[PDB]
């Protein structure tokens, strides 16, 4: 009796997987440098405190 | 003759392969018996979320 749901659920997985492999080298390229930056913000966690 | 040749090399030495096969089924079958409100859970719910 669920099976139109099943179908549903089939299509927008394939959907979701085209969005996501089309958005993600961008998302990993920004993930990268906001790593750097996450890092430079750790290094100073005491001076972004006090400011 | 033909029929028990045949019978012979389907059923050669699968003993133990379809006797894992048989309670591999039947646990897995159990299994999915015991979890069909999570099963359904997903699949009505999945859809939603996943088209947003």
């Amino acid at each position: 009796p669920r099976m139109p749901q099943i179908r549903r659920d089939i299509t927008g997985l394939a959907n979701l997987g085209e969005v996501y492999a089309d958005a993600s080298p961008d998302l990993f390229d920004g993930l990268d440098n906001a790593v750097t930056t996450a890092r430079t913000l750790n290094e100073q966690r005491g001076n972004l405190d006090q400011a | 003759g033909t029929l028990l040749d045949e019978a012979a090399t389907a059923f050669g030495g699968l003993g133990p392969s379809l006797q894992r096969l048989v309670d591999s089924t039947q646990a897995i079958a159990g299994d999915f018996r015991a979890n069909i409100d999570p099963v359904n859970d997903i699949i009505e719910n999945s859809g939603p979320i996943i088209d947003s």
